[PDB]
DNA sequence: GTGGAAAATCTCTAGCA
DNA sequence: ACTGCTAGAGATTTTCCAC
DNA sequence: GTGGAAAATCTCTAGCA
DNA sequence: ACTGCTAGAGATTTTCCAC
């Protein structure tokens, strides 16, 4: 049911900057994409990265 | 040190000393040298020291044109995965680009361009072409190079490579397309170990497949959270956190004093 | 309101004080005597 | 831990591995091993070349027939030359492994046979028929809207390949090319990584076992066509 | 892999992949990737990420010549300190540099000048006065300005504040002067809160009065070390360490393991 | 023994391989065909 | 006697630099300046500075 | 803790605030109001110009009288414009604060003036004269190893300045003049701080005391022309 | 022991052309 | 065998001052 | 729990012209 | 209302493998 899709989107991996590093952050776990933000989880930390500054790859690793 | 404001008021009005140098010859605190500084118009003469981000969305591409032996490659880059395509064209045209910009739209799903102000992509034809596509321009701001990184460092990328293949080709359109075939499914590195195709491929597989993921949870879950608001609607919940969105502004709120409907 | 001196096209003179319209990540729009700019950070300095 | 259950569910219903690996929890490669146990259980880069001519002019067209993409250009002449660049472009944007050519005289020219070569692409000598019309009628669908013929044929090859939809799932030629080269993307990891753990041999003594995944705790392997999960301290891996 | 060798070393003869690309493709080892790279003439374009450091002793002088208006200024800077002396000569000749070198040399003590390969500082002229006053002469790498990047820097640095008096002076000598006096005596910042002049004589008397009193201290201390070696004449002793000059090698050791006689 | 591949003379190209005679902090002397030359080690690469 | 001497000599502060950093380290204190090397002692670590990469000053504060 | 034992040389001998701070170890601001608490104790910045003549040349000449350090260049004439640029670089290069001159007409022109204006230097209309007899002396010896004269004028302001020594110490000028103007960097450094503590009132109530030294955690202080020492959480301080 | 604030230290970039 | 650096604009970490 | 070694991560620079 | 980046060469920190 919705718990399926759920992992499925989490499984997902989102590589990410903050508005004055320029260095990308480590692969971030995805929880919700939207139009605008996405909202990933790195470190036990739930952030919200405007979609300009992410990378998101289903890393065939 | 009143009278040393005025002492150094004069000071650097003829010598335009900075603000160490005053509050160290006239006792002033640093609060007031700086002021004293930053109240003299010819002293403004350097800027912050920081740089921006380029956008990297999955649908933007930059492109430019670069010369060599002579010639004129037009090179598109996708920003998310370096992915490039290179063309030689017999001018720098409106034209040729929006004939280039229509076959790479027809390839791959190209939503805006970031381009220089160079007068090709500044041409009527390239502003109809976009239009045709559903393509949005946009353009750095003039003389600004840094706005378009992405594409200007793959320049380089790209005329190192034809530099290892040039002596591979009798004309320099073919050593362009090696090179271009060399990039795209010969180097390997990056987010993901990846080549520079196998990586578009990724981010617009992963694009549609989550859209269409996300588009079924939102169809299936319908809640309605309230913490500390109005109807803010549910967006993921877990981990003793809830990410919610009230009035479009995204937010994460402790799953304590929230409310789930 | 702010005083924005600022460097735009290839021009190594720095100019001002101008306008601050609008401050975003690494650009910022100013007014200069009626006129609209838009300047890197890296070429701006406001007070 | 669950891989019993994958193989009850493969013994019933022969499924794949992609379907095992999600639903029961499983690395992949045990999957893989799990569908090549059984014996009854025993293309994404193949592109087909055709030129055709329209307003007397040359429009070479290559077509993914796994997926319908389309890549039509007007060139000049039906030069070996200029089909030796129209591929090395094509390769040069897509994993193009194999080449289908009707025999005409450039595509078996000298200068095509060097670019496969240098490309690394195989040469072989009716969906290419039916995509040949489908693009003259898109063609003469929007000439009322290009001024020349190269521009039309690239808004037909770009409302083909994104703005025209159908199908079981009621994709275009771009998604539907997408997903079959990332698939293809993953059955490459996965045969890396089978050719990778297969030059090992695991004594848990019992006999030389084959590796199948060594996780972060646990060691799964395969002995005599029996898939069993031993701790790593219990098991020594060797070239 | 042994066959993945020879396949990777075709690939890379046509392709020049990186050893990522040949690892991932062909299941090589990263050092046997690397190998194959590393034996291709054609992939070595690309130096060591690092920057080395200038010569800052205080004796050391770096000179350059710039442009501004038209006319050509002559400027050394003490390495050291920041301290600058510019003038604006008629013509980039060996004449004028000699005459500025020389006036140079009879104000502070000017040891060594580090300089780009300029035709007027490569001049026998200048090979002359620097042999009479007794300066060493050490010239940068052709066409690495970074060499000399001390006076480089000060290049703009001066450049900046004719800029800012430019309009008090009718000549471009006098906007030189007073923007050298500026720098010198109006700028303060760097180790020690100084202007360049306050830095310059602390450099220079330090070095006299160090000098001096470690003349005085080796005439009175005399001791001689063995610790672990020969008779390694003592040079500092406390804090549970000596420090010790063995066949003139400086060395530190531990109070311990160490004799002094 | 090395081999050095370096980039001597506001010459985009690279050259090489030579023999490393000295290496230093910030540059290498190198000699190429009886050729002896320094270069920074910025352009220079030592294998 | 000598103690006065060796006092002063520790008055003299020294900024350094390491081989492969560029930035300039604190103002650590001379023990002996040499034709060649400058040894300092910065937080308790005796160090042996080349003398191309020593400014030897006295503050004035 | 060393106050008491300074004070007492001071009285006995008189002696100077340098001498005292590094014998008893205190901050030279304490050594400083002790030498001013008594009674009966109570030029590196002046340079002196002229010009002289040699082979129907004007060499202008600048003596610092404090330490006979010489900068001398020749000029094309006697001329105010030549003699401002000259004083402004004398005036970028040391720290120049007066100027002494002969009421020459170049000497006392407006562009002359302006030029100090500028510099902050002061105007005021035998060091001077001995000096151009030394330097003309050292000019004769070593003309013969240069064609022209400014060459040999700077050879010879180079063998004054550093080839040259004598006096008590047997020290050059170059040496003299470095050391004369760090002594005077010091002494202004010494004035600022005393600048700096001079608007502070501390109690310690006691009356209101001035601040000599605020230390790390002690705070020196005089009252009546008695210097005590407080800790800082006895001492309250104000501006 | 601790907030505010001021001061010190760290990070980073343009221009030298 | 020779060698990037300087100074200013923010930002962040430290220390100081009273409570 | 621990050396060696191999792998992963971090730091830094040239060229884009 | 817009925005430096990419890839390679060393160096340093992490992890893995047997003892
Ligand atoms: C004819 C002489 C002799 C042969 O070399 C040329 C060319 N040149 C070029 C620059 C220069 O490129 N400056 C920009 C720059 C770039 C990077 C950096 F780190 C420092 C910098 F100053 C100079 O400054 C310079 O003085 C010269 C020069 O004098 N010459
Ligand atoms: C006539 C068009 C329109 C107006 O602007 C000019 C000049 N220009 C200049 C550079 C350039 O300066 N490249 C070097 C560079 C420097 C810094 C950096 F971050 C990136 C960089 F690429 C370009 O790349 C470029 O494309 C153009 C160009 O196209 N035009
Ligand atoms: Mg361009
Ligand atoms: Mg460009
Ligand atoms: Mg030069
Ligand atoms: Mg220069
Ligand atoms: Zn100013
Ligand atoms: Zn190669």
């Amino acid at each position: 049911e919705l718990q399926k899709q759920i992992t499925k989107i989490q499984n997902f991996r989102v590589y990410y900057r903050d508005s004055r590093d320029p260095v990308w952050k480590g692969p971030a776990k995805l929880l919700w994409k939207g139009e605008g933000a996405v909202v990933i989880q790195d470190n036990s930390d739930i952030k919200v990265v405007p979609r300009r500054k992410a990378k998101i790859i289903r890393d065939y690793g | 040190f009143l009278d040393g404001i005025d002492k150094a008021q004069e000071e650097h009005e003829k010598y335009h000393s900075n603000w160490r140098a005053m509050a160290s010859d006239f006792n002033l605190p640093p609060v007031v040298a700086k002021e004293i500084v930053a109240s003299c118009d010819k002293c403004q003469l350097k800027g912050e020291a920081m740089h921006g981000q380029v956008d990297c969305s999955p649908g933007i591409w930059q492109l430019d044109c670069t010369h060599l032996e002579g010639k004129v490659i037009l090179v598109a880059v996708h920003v998310a995965s370096g992915y490039i395509e290179a063309e030689v064209i017999p001018a720098e045209t409106g034209q040729e680009t929006a004939y280039f910009l229509l076959k790479l739209a027809g390839r791959w799903p190209v939503k805006t361009v970031h381009t220089d102000n160079g007068s090709n992509f500044t041409s009527t034809t390239v502003k109809a072409a976009c239009w045709w596509a559903g393509i949005k321009q946009e353009f750095g701001i003039p003389y600004n190079p840094q706005s378009q990184g992405v594409i200007e460092s793959m320049n380089k990328e790209l005329k190192k490579i034809i530099g290892q293949v040039r002596d591979q080709a009798e004309h320099l359109k073919t050593a362009v397309q090696m090179a271009v075939f060399i990039h795209n499914f010969k180097r390997k590195g990056g987010i993901g170990g990846y080549s520079a195709g196998e990586r578009i491929v990724d981010i617009i597989a992963t694009d549609i497949q989550t859209k269409e993921l996300q588009k079924q949870i939102t169809k299936i879950q319908n809640f309605r959270v309230y913490y500390r608001k109005g109807p803010a609607k549910l967006l993921w919940k877990g981990e003793g956190a809830v990410v919610i969105q009230d009035n479009s502004d995204i937010k994460v709120v402790p799953r304590r004093k929230a409310k789930i409907i | 309101n702010f005083r924005v001196y600022y460097r735009d096209s290839r021009d190594p003179v720095w100019k001002g004080p101008a306008k601050l319209l609008w401050k975003g990540e690494g650009a910022v729009v100013i007014q200069d005597n009626s006129d609209i700019k838009v300047v890197p950070r890296r070429k701006a300095k406001i007070i």
